[PDB]
């Protein structure tokens, strides 16, 4: 009932500066530390500072003393994090938590993402058997998403319909340009017999983009 | 203990570029010559947006091809985009004569003039112009084409028409027909009462009499009996003329077009997005600024040359060795 | 500062059985009567959610089947019995001094019976055609351990260049793993063969499992 | 490289001296700094950027390329097509790779003609006024000055001045 709610995955070029928000609601904002934490691919959680929303009054860790400046917005109960002159390095994910000794309800966590490349959405495409061979009871479907250079997509099935044993593969880079793959298992009965879209986002671009998946051709 | 020393510059940018000696090596300064990247939209060529076509081919379009509806009277465009496998082609099954040299010739036009070339109530009196088939269907209800005139017979006759249109209009115009070859003998007999049918068009630079063959087919979209059709461009000043005794599918709208040059076919499955780049592909806009872009060979107007190559930096300062 | 490190780095323990977790640390996290120590769970996608704090208390929610427990420079933490669910990684964290500071982390991964991975190959779509490129992808899923080996065959030739390979985490539901693999050729090279074959090597069977395609 | 000055006897860059490309140290009494050669650097740039403009110039940009669609009976036409397609990009790919990897060293030798052509210039005024020794640098006879070492630069040293006394310290090394 009490929940953080971050921004968007955001890119920039070294050297800029973001601002990061998360806006709180479901407790009384103005009297709970809010807490920010930074955890790079692969590495470990780093904890960066801290802002008091009743008074302002910041806590800042000694490593992220210079890059990291913090402040809050008590009427629009939100939390905002400016970062300078960034690096490789700082192209990670970015938590915004509650709590003062006990990291207690955290935020969804965007990934700012510091490279060359510049904001493509991708294409989708779907992936059909091909052959009429029935392998099972079930059959499994997928979608493809090629070429995006920023990181977050979310793939989901008939707008989340579909729950059963979907799988979205991790994104792989080539060339600068991100690609990975999702697959489903739906009963060959319902299936080309009822309609399996898959959906799919790209935050990064305010994108949306559907395909549904039918039978190859040459028929 | 008091010198003087020459050297030569060194930053910290990683810019990598191949020579022929060496490869990968780094450099001071660099200038990309490569494009390399797009959006993924169909934005406005210089400001006029494209005929996106949609779910229809471009015979649908034409023809009217009544799932095509709404996308007519859109006379003013940039470029025509269909999708890659368009599910509304021909609602009537046959053949389209000479489908890719009018696809090519409505690929520079950029005007319409969709005008009524035989207007219904005033040059069809005699005969039926209440022709609906079952497989040109819209809302659940039967239609046909809405630029042909499916012509049957009234009160049993079907008398010899002998219509022509003077093309007044000073520009190249479109005409389009059909020509009906009935599934069985029984129905030439109903729909337009003569076993010896005819159907000629002639103008001064075009004369093709049409006879039809009336046999059993295969059934395609539940209709076994086919219709063909043919177009022609009439030169500004000279007279087609059509007269027939059956199977005739006349032209009801024809269409008076100017030619121009920048556009063409595109298939892809981009969406709009109100852009106005100055140059598209099926798979975005070009930036514009670099003399090379491998984005997509396919381009409308005014990009960089196509390259398949990964990368092309030119090196515009000097090797980086720094301390 | 407090360094916090956390042993093991990865762990793998059965179905319904003890997981230890322990975490030592540079110096004494003990502050007034009570450690300020924290432990938390990240399944994989996920934000870490709180699971003990100030060294053995539970927050509310989550089972009681978790346990902290520790004083002084070394804490633990027991899971009992472990679940499905419980696949994710966890950290340590202390509380005492500026600045706050995490474990190094590690992985539960859940023992379970092996599996044979359901082998799926899709041709490049028709659209992706016009690309200027096409990519034949080769499903795996839900197979059991990690170990697994693909190889690509055009034509019978083996082709190792120009593949991409991408694993998933265990299922929080099934305790599973999954990968694809991905050839990216050209438009041209890809219409100068027919036989498009990916064979998987796995524990569960002495000869590979094989599927594929033509394009007739 | 070519010349043998880049990366050859002048060893690394210098990751000071940000006023430009090309230019001299004098590490002196009064102080020590950089100072870059606007009359070598203005031409460099001058020439390089000549290339680059001269280079996209001669490829006039490509207008609506929207490729012909034949129909089942054409296929000669069709692979026709392809070929005068794909054949031009065969060219142009393979006329443009080799461009950039054949002029990315004529400017890489280029840089390495105009130092080692900047070096000599400062050896034809300094004769026997000073010895080479740094590779890439000189060691005054005659305790140079700033006024002096500005007096290097713009043409503007001459052995007689400090010869003599020049002259005097060579007797004892
Ligand atoms: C604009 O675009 C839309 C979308 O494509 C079109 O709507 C589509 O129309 C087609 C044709 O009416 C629909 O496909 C048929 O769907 C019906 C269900 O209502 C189904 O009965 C039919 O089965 C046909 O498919 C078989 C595949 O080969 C045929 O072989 C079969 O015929 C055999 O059986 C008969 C038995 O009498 C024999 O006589 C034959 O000779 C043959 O042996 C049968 O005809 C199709 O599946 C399609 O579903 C529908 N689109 C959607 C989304 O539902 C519009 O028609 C189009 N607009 C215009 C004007 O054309
Ligand atoms: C262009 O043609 C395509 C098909 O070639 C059309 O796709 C069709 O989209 C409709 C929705 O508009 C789908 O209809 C049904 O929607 C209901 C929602 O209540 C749902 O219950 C069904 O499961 C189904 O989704 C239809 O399935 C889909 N076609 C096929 C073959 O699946 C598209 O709408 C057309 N666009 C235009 C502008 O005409
Ligand atoms: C349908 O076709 C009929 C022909 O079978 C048209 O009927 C008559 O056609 C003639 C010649 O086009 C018209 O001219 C007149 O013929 C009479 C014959 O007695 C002559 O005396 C007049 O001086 C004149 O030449 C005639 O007006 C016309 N009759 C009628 C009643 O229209 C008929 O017009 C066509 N259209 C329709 C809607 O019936």
């Amino acid at each position: 009932e009490v929940q953080l709610q971050e921004s968007g995955p955001e890119l920039v070029k070294p050297g800029a500066s973001v601002k990061i928000s998360c806006k709180a609601s479901g407790y009384a904002f103005s009297r709970s530390w809010m807490n920010w934490v930074k955890q790079r691919p692969g590495k470990g959680l780093e904890w960066i500072g801290r802002i008091y929303p009743g008074d302002g009054d910041t806590n800042y860790n000694g490593k992220f003393k210079g890059k990291a400046t913090l402040t809050a917005d008590k009427s629009s109960s939100t939390a905002y994090m400016q970062l300078s002159s960034l690096t490789s390095e700082d192209s990670a994910v970015y938590f915004c938590a509650r709590g003062s000794n006990s990291f207690a309800y955290w935020g969804q966590g965007t990934l700012v993402t510091v490279s060359g490349a510049k904001t493509t959405p991708p294409s989708v495409y779907p992936l059909a058997p091909g052959s009429a061979a029935q392998t099972n009871s079930m059959v499994t479907l997928g979608c493809l998403v090629k070429g995006y250079f920023p990181e977050p997509v979310t793939v989901t099935w008939n707008s989340g319909s579909l729950s059963s044993g979907v799988h979205t593969f991790p994104a792989v880079l080539q060339s600068d340009l991100y690609t990975l793959s999702s697959s489903v298992t739906v009963p060959s009965s319902t299936w080309p017999s009822e309609t399996v879209t898959c959906n799919v986002a790209h935050p990064a671009s305010s994108t949306k983009v559907d395909k549904k998946i039918v039978p190859r051709d040459c028929g | 203990e008091d010198t003087i020393c020459i050297g030569y510059h060194a930053n910290n940018s990683t810019d990598t570029v191949d020579t022929v000696l060496e490869k990968n090596v780094t450099v001071t300064h660099s200038v990309n010559l490569l494009e390399d990247s797009h959006n993924g939209k169909l934005c406005l060529l210089k400001g006029i947006a494209p005929l996106q076509l949609g779910n229809c081919s471009v015979a649908g379009w034409i023809l009217g091809n009544p799932e095509c509806e709404l996308l007519i009277s859109r006379e003013s465009w940039s470029y025509i985009v269909e999708k890659p496998n368009p599910e509304n082609g021909t609602c009537y099954p046959g053949h389209f004569a000479d489908y890719e040299e009018l696809r090519e010739q409505l690929s520079s036009v950029s005007s319409f003039e969709r005008f009524e070339i035989f207007p219904k109530e005033s040059s069809w009196p005699n005969h039926t112009t209440t022709g609906v088939s079952a497989s040109c269907s819209h809302n659940g209800e039967s239609s046909f084409y809405k630029n042909l005139l499916w012509l049957t017979g009234k009160n049993g006759l079907y008398p010899n028409l002998s219509k022509s249109y003077a093309n007044n209009k000073e520009k190249e115009v479109l005409v389009l027909w059909g020509v009906h070859h009935p599934p069985n003998i029984g129905d030439q007999r109903a729909l337009y009462h003569t076993e010896n049918a005819y159907v000629s068009v002639v103008s001064s630079h075009y004369s093709r009499k049409f006879t039809p063959e009336i046999a059993k087919r295969p059934k395609v979209r539940d209709r076994e009996g086919r219709i063909n059709y043919y177009w022609t461009l009439l030169e500004p000043g000279d007279t087609i003329i059509f007269e027939a005794n059956g199977n005739l599918i006349a032209p009801r709208y024809a269409f008076a077009l100017s030619r121009g040059f920048g556009s063409g076919i595109i298939n892809s499955n981009a969406p709009m997005d109100e852009c106005d780049a100055k140059c598209q592909t099926p798979q975005g806009a070009i930036n514009s600024s670099l003399p090379f872009q491998n984005v997509h060979p396919v381009t409308i107007g005014e990009c960089p040359k196509y390259v398949r190559s990964a990368k092309l930096r030119m090196v515009t300062g000097l090797r980086n060795i720094p301390s | 500062d407090i360094v916090l490190t956390q042993s093991p780095a990865s762990l793998a323990v059965s179905l319904g059985q003890r997981a230890t977790i322990s975490c030592k640390a540079s110096q004494s996290v003990d502050f007034d009567g009570d450690s300020y120590m924290n432990w938390y769970q990240q399944k994989p996608g996920q934000p870490p959610k709180l699971l003990i704090y100030t060294t053995s208390n539970l927050e509310s929610g989550i089972p009681a089947r978790f346990s902290g427990s520790g004083s002084g420079t070394d804490f633990t933490l027991n899971i009992h019995p472990v679940e499905e669910e419980d696949a994710a990684t966890y950290y340590c964290q202390q509380s005492s001094e500026d600045p706050y500071t995490f474990g190094g982390g590690t992985k539960l991964e859940i023992k379970r019976a092996d599996g044979a991975p359901t082998v799926s190959i899709f041709p490049p779509s028709s659209e992706q055609l016009t690309s200027g490129g096409a990519s034949v992808v080769c499903f795996l899923n839900n197979f059991y351990p990690k170990d697994i080996n693909v190889k690509w065959k055009i034509d019978g030739s083996e082709r190792q260049n120009g593949v991409l390979n991408s694993w998933t985490d265990q299922d929080s539901k099934d305790s599973t793993y999954s990968m694809s693999s991905t050839l990216t050729l050209t438009k041209d090279e890809y219409e100068r063969h027919n036989s498009y074959t990916c064979e998987a090597t796995h524990k569960t069977s002495t000869s590979p499992i094989v599927k594929s395609f033509n394009r007739n | 490289g070519l010349f043998g000055a880049i990366a050859g006897f002048i060893e690394g860059g210098w990751t000071g001296m940000v006023d430009g490309w090309y230019g001299y140290h004098h590490q002196n009494e009064q102080g020590s700094g950089y100072a870059a050669d606007q009359k070598s650097t203005q031409n460099a740039i001058n020439g390089i950027t000549n290339k680059v403009n001269s280079v996209i110039e001669k490829m006039n940009t490509q207008f609506t390329a929207v490729g012909k669609e034949f129909n089942k009976l054409e296929r000669r036409m069709e692979n026709l097509n392809k070929k005068v397609d794909d054949g031009f990009i065969d060219i142009w790919t393979y006329n443009a790779e080799l461009l950039v990897l054949l002029e990315n060293e004529r400017t890489l030798d280029f840089h390495d003609s105009n130092v080692k052509n900047l070096y000599e210039k400062v050896k034809s005024q300094l004769k026997n006024n000073a010895k080479e020794i740094g590779n890439g640098c000189f060691e005054f006879y005659h305790k140079c000055n700033d006024e002096c070492m500005e007096s290097v630069k713009n043409g503007t040293y001459d052995y007689p001045k400090y010869s003599e006394e020049s002259k005097l310290n060579r007797e004892k090394i």
